[PDB]
C-alpha cells in the first residue's frame, strides 16, 4: 500500500499525459518528468515471463522508482538495474528481505535501511 | 462501485429511512453473493443494518446471480411487493433500491428468450416494456405512502435508447 | 459501414483530436512566450521605425515575406503568399525573399530564384534578433537591395489574428539619398545608411517575431478548431455505430431464427 | 525633458523616459543630447550609456553599439545593439578578451575581419573603460 | 437496401433524391452523382451538353472528396485551384437550385423553368469561372443561369 | 563606417561583431542567453 497505491496513481498521471508523451515532449516540466517517473514506472512493467516474485523483491523495485531513484538512471538501464540491484539486495540485504518478506509492511527502519540500500546500490548500480 | 457509493446509498437509507419515517427495501438483484455477503457486512458494520432491529432502516432481498434467471428476474416484484406493504399498509415512505434494475434487466431478458418467447430486437424482451411498466406502475405515492425507486442503473452497453 | 471502417476513422479521429490539442498547448507555449518576448522588440522594431515614418521614404525604387515554418500555420503564410505574388516585380525586379518557410511555401510555389535565401528554424524554436541582423546583413549584398522591396509579416492584432503588414524597404542608402528626407538631416547619409543597415535588422526582427506572434497563436487557433471538429464528428459516428451495431444483432438474430424458420 | 527610448532588441531600458539628457557615445563624439533633437540619425560607438535621466539619474550602460536615432520633437530612441547595464559586463573578460584580441588581430588580416579585431579590441578595451 | 438495389437495374432513369441536399433547403435537392440516365453517356445526348456537365460532374465530385478534409480542416493548408473549385462548386450547387413555380405556396418565390441553353452554358460558365468575385449563394434558387448572374448583382 | 563599408562590415555587421563581442564577453550566464534572445538563430534554409 505504501509504495503502489501512489504508483498507481502516479500511472495514471502519467498515463494521460502519457499520451502526449510523443509531443507534449516540449511541455513543462513537472509533466515531462511524470513522463519520465512513469516511463521509469514502465520499465517495472516490464518483467519477465518465466518469472515468478516475492512481495519483498517487488515493493524492493517499486521503491526503487517511486522514491524516484530511478529516475535518475535511464529507462533500459533501469532494467540493468532490476536485475542486478535485485540480485544484488538478494545477495547482500537478503538480511533486510528476511525482515521485510517477514515483517510484510515496509517498516521505516527497513525503509531507512532500504532507502540508503538502494540509494547505495543504485549509487553503485547507477555506478 | 463504492465510491461511498455503497456507503452514499447506506447514507441515503439512513436519511430517509429517518426523515421520513421510511424504510427501504433493497433488491440485491443478481447480487454477487460474495459481495452482498460483504454488503451484509457494512450494513451491519455501518449499523443501519442493526442486528438489534430487523427494522432496521432496510428490507433485504438478495437474489443473487447463481439463482435461476426466473429468480433473478422475480425478486424484483417480491420486493417491489413489499414495498407496497411498507407504503400503504406500514404507510410508510418506501424507498426501492434496486440494485441494480439491469442486472434484473438481464435476468428476464434471458427468460423471455429461453421461454423461446420472440423477445424484443436484440433479445429485449419482447414485453419489456410491460415488464418493466408492470412492475413500475406499482411505484408511487399512493395516498397511504410513496415508494419512491432508488433504481442502480447500469446503462446497458452505455447505451441508452 | 462494419464498425471497423468505422473505427478506422474513430480510432484516429480521438487519436488525432488528443493530438490536436497537444499541438494546441504547444502551439500556445510558443505562443506565450512569443507575446511575452515581444515586448522589448515591441518597443525596439516599433523604434525601427520612428524615423521612417517621420523619416520619410521616397523608396528609390528587398521584397520580404515573413510567415511560419509549419503546416497547422492557418492562413499566416497564405495572407502573406497573396500579397507578395502580387508585388514582387516592381521594386523593377521580381525578387522575393522569405524569411519564414511558409513563406516560400506558397510563393515557394510561385518563385524560387527570385529568392535569395529563404529561411527556417523562424518556427520549430522561435527567432531572434541576431538572426535578423544575419539577414539584415545578406539582404545588402545581394543587390536587390537598391531596387526596393516590401517588408510583409503577419503583423500580429491578438491571437487570432495578424493583418499581413507590409512596409517598404528603407535599407536603401538612395533613400537615405536625397529627397525631403534629406530636409530632415543635419547628419549625413552615411551613419544614416548605417542605420538602413541597422533598422533593417531592427524591424525585420521585428516583424520576423511579429509574424511568427500571429502564427504561433494561430498555429493554437487551428489547434482548437480541429480537436473540436473532431469531437463533433466523433459524436455522429457513434450513433450510427450503435445502431448497426445493434442492428446486426437483430439480423443475426433474425438469420437464426428465420434459419430456424427453414430446414436443417 | 526629452522622451527616451532606449531600447535594444532585450530590453527596453527608457521608454520615452524625461531624461534630460543621455550622454551618448554616438560614434560621432562626446554628445550630451537632451530633449527634441534634430531628424538625425546618428549611429553608436561602442560606450557607455549615461542616462542623464532629468532628475540626476546617469544610468549605467556600456553599449556595444547601435544607433541612436534622432527624431525632431522630444524623442530620441536609443537602439542600442547590446546595451547592458555594467553590472552584466565581464571587467576579467575585458582585459583577458583584449589580450586574447590582440592574439586575434594579428590573424585579423583582412580589414574586414581587422574592423572586427580592432572592433574587439576596442570593445574589450571598452570594457577595460568601464570595467 | 435491396428493394432499391433491385430497382436501379430497371431504370431508364434512377432518380435519386438527395435528402442530404434536400436538406441544405436545396430544390432541385436530387443526389445526381446518384441520379442517372444510361443515355447520359456522351454521344446521345450530344456529347458536349454532357461534357460540359463532366467538367462539372467531376469538380464536384472531386470537391465532394475533399469533404472528409475539409470536415475538420477546413482549409488553409489545402490548395488554390481546390480553393477555386470549392466556391464554383458552391455556385454550381446553388445553380442547381431552383424554386418552385407551382409551389409558390411551398416556395414563397417563384420558381424557375430553365431551357437547355442557359442550362448547357450556365454551369459551363460557371467553368469558365465568370463569377468567382459574384456572390457564390447567388447562384441559388434559380432558373436561367443569367437570372442567377442578376442575383449575384444586385448585391454585386 | 571605418571599415563598415571600409573593409567591409555594415553597420549590420559591425554592430554584429560588437554584440558578438559583448556576448563574448558579459558574464556566462547571460552568454548562455546569447544565444537565445538576439544570438543569431537564422537557418538559411531556402524553401
Amino acid at each position: 500500500k505504501q509504495v503502489a497505491g501512489t504508483m498507481k496513481l502516479e500511472l495514471a498521471q502519467y498515463r494521460e499525459v502519457a499520451a502526449f508523451a510523443q509531443f507534449g515532449s516540449d511541455l513543462d516540466a513537472a509533466t515531462q518528468q511524470l513522463l519520465s517517473r512513469g516511463v521509469r514506472l514502465t520499465e517495472l512493467l516490464k518483467q519477465g515471463q518465466y518469472s515468478p516474485m516475492a512481495i519483498e523483491e517487488q515493493v524492493a523495485v517499486i521503491y526503487a522508482g517511486v522514491r524516484g531513484y530511478l529516475d535518475k538512471l535511464e529507462p533500459s538501464k533501469i532494467t540493468k538495474f532490476e536485475n542486478a540491484f535485485l540480485s544484488h539486495v538478494i545477495s547482500q540485504h537478503q538480511a533486510l528481505l528476511g525482515k521485510i518478506r517477514t515483517d510484510g509492511k515496509i517498516s521505516e527502519e527497513s525503509d531507512a535501511k532500504l532507502k540508503e540500500i538502494v540509494t547505495n546500490f543504485l549509487a553503485g548500480f547507477e555506478a | 462501485a463504492g465510491v461511498g457509493k455503497t456507503v452514499l446509498i447506506m447514507e441515503l437509507i439512513n436519511n430517509v429511512a429517518k426523515a421520513h419515517g421510511g424504510y427501504s427495501v433493497f433488491a440485491g438483484v443478481g447480487e454477487r453473493t460474495r459481495e452482498g455477503n460483504d454488503l451484509y457486512h457494512e450494513m451491519i458494520e455501518s449499523g443501519v443494518i442493526n442486528l438489534k432491529d430487523a427494522t432496521s432502516k432496510v428490507a433485504l432481498v438478495y437474489g443473487q446471480m447463481n439463482e435461476p434467471p426466473g429468480a433473478r428476474a422475480r425478486v424484483a416484484l417480491t420486493g417491489l411487493t413489499v414495498a407496497e406493504y411498507f407504503r400503504d399498509q406500514e404507510g410508510q415512505d418506501v424507498l426501492l433500491f434496486i440494485d441494480n434494475i439491469f442486472r434484473f434487466t438481464q435476468a428476464g431478458s434471458e427468460v423471455s428468450a429461453l421461454l423461446g418467447r420472440i423477445p424484443s430486437a436484440v433479445g429485449y424482451q419482447p414485453t419489456l416494456a410491460t415488464d418493466m411498466g408492470t412492475m413500475q406502475e406499482r411505484i408511487t405515492t399512493t395516498k397511504k405512502g410513496s415508494i419512491t425507486s432508488v433504481q442502480a442503473i447500469y446503462v446497458p452497453a452505455d447505451d441508452l435508447t | 459501414a462494419t464498425l471497423k471502417d468505422i473505427t478506422r476513422r474513430l480510432k484516429s479521429i480521438k487519436n488525432i483530436q488528443k493530438i490536436t490539442k497537444s499541438m494546441k498547448m504547444v502551439a500556445a507555449a510558443k505562443y506565450a512566450r512569443a507575446e511575452r518576448e515581444l515586448k522589448p522588440a515591441r518597443v525596439y522594431g516599433v523604434g525601427s521605425l520612428a524615423l521612417y515614418e517621420k523619416a520619410d521614404i521616397k523608396t528609390p525604387e528587398l521584397i520580404i515575406g515573413v510567415s511560419s515554418d509549419r503546416g497547422l500555420c492557418g492562413a499566416i503564410h497564405s495572407s502573406v503568399a497573396k500579397q507578395m505574388k502580387s508585388e514582387a516585380a516592381n521594386l523593377k525586379e521580381v525578387k522575393i525573399i522569405g524569411v519564414g518557410d511558409k513563406i516560400r511555401s506558397i510563393l515557394h510555389r510561385t518563385h524560387s530564384d527570385q529568392f535569395l535565401v529563404t529561411f527556417k528554424e523562424v518556427g520549430r524554436r522561435p527567432p531572434t534578433f541576431g538572426d535578423a541582423s544575419v539577414i539584415a546583413l545578406e539582404l545588402l549584398n545581394s543587390g536587390y537591395e537598391f531596387d526596393e522591396g516590401s517588408i510583409i509579416f503577419n503583423r500580429f492584432r491578438s491571437v487570432i489574428s495578424y493583418k499581413t503588414e507590409e512596409k517598404p524597404i528603407f535599407s536603401l542608402d538612395t533613400i537615405s539619398s536625397a529627397e525631403s528626407m534629406s530636409i530632415y538631416d543635419d547628419i549625413d547619409a552615411d551613419v544614416l545608411r548605417n542605420y538602413q543597415e541597422y533598422s533593417l535588422a531592427n524591424i525585420i526582427y521585428y516583424s520576423l517575431k511579429e509574424s511568427t506572434t500571429s502564427e504561433q497563436s494561430a498555429r493554437m487557433t487551428a489547434m482548437d478548431n480541429a480537436s473540436k471538429n473532431a469531437s463533433e464528428m466523433i459524436d455522429k459516428l457513434t450513433l450510427t455505430f450503435n445502431r448497426t451495431r445493434q442492428a446486426v444483432i437483430t439480423k443475426e438474430l433474425i438469420e437464426i431464427i428465420s434459419g430456424a424458420a427453414a430446414l436443417d | 525633458q526629452m522622451s527616451f527610448t532606449f531600447a535594444s532588441p532585450t530590453q527596453v531600458f527608457f521608454n520615452s523616459a524625461n531624461v534630460r539628457q543621455v550622454d551618448v557615445p554616438t560614434q560621432t563624439g562626446a554628445f550630451g543630447i537632451l530633449a527634441a533633437h534634430v531628424p538625425t540619425l546618428q549611429v553608436l560607438r561602442p560606450g557607455l550609456v549615461v542616462v542623464h535621466a532629468e532628475d540626476g539619474t546617469t544610468s549605467k550602460y556600456f553599449v556595444s553599439s547601435g544607433s541612436v536615432t534622432v527624431n525632431a520633437d522630444s524623442s530620441v530612441q536609443l537602439l542600442a545593439e547590446e546595451a547592458v547595464t555594467l553590472d552584466m559586463l565581464d571587467l576579467g573578460a575585458a582585459k583577458a578578451n583584449l589580450e586574447k584580441a590582440q592574439s586575434e588581430l594579428l590573424g585579423a588580416a583582412d580589414e574586414a575581419t581587422r574592423a572586427e579585431i580592432q572592433i574587439r579590441i576596442e570593445a574589450n578595451e571598452a570594457l577595460v573603460k568601464a570595467l | 437496401d435491396p428493394a432499391p438495389a433491385t430497382t436501379f437495374a430497371h431504370l431508364d432513369a434512377t432518380t435519386v433524391l438527395s435528402r442530404a441536399i434536400a436538406e441544405l433547403g436545396i430544390y432541385p435537392a436530387v443526389d445526381p452523382l446518384d441520379s442517372t440516365s444510361r443515355i447520359m453517356d456522351p454521344n446521345i445526348v450530344g456529347s458536349e451538353h454532357y461534357d460540359v456537365a463532366r467538367g462539372v460532374q467531376k469538380i464536384l465530385q472531386d470537391y465532394k472528396s475533399l469533404q472528409d478534409i475539409i470536415a475538420i480542416l477546413g482549409m488553409d493548408e489545402l490548395s488554390e485551384e481546390d480553393k477555386l473549385t470549392v466556391s464554383r462548386a458552391r455556385k454550381i450547387q446553388r445553380f442547381l437550385s431552383q424554386p418552385f413555380q407551382v409551389a409558390e405556396v411551398f416556395t414563397g418565390h417563384l420558381g424557375k423553368l430553365v431551357p437547355l441553353k442557359e442550362t448547357i452554358k450556365g454551369f459551363q460558365q460557371i467553368l469558365a469561372g465568370e463569377y468567382d468575385h459574384l456572390p457564390e449563394q447567388a447562384f441559388y434558387m434559380v432558373g436561367p443561369i443569367e437570372e442567377a448572374v442578376a442575383k449575384a448583382d444586385k448585391l454585386a | 563606417v571605418a571599415y563598415w563599408r571600409q573593409a567591409g562590415l555594415s553597420y549590420i555587421r559591425y554592430s554584429q561583431i560588437c554584440a558578438k563581442a559583448v556576448r563574448d564577453a558579459l558574464k556566462t550566464e547571460f552568454k548562455a542567453n546569447a544565444m537565445k534572445t538576439s544570438g543569431s538563430t537564422i537557418k538559411i534554409v531556402k524553401v
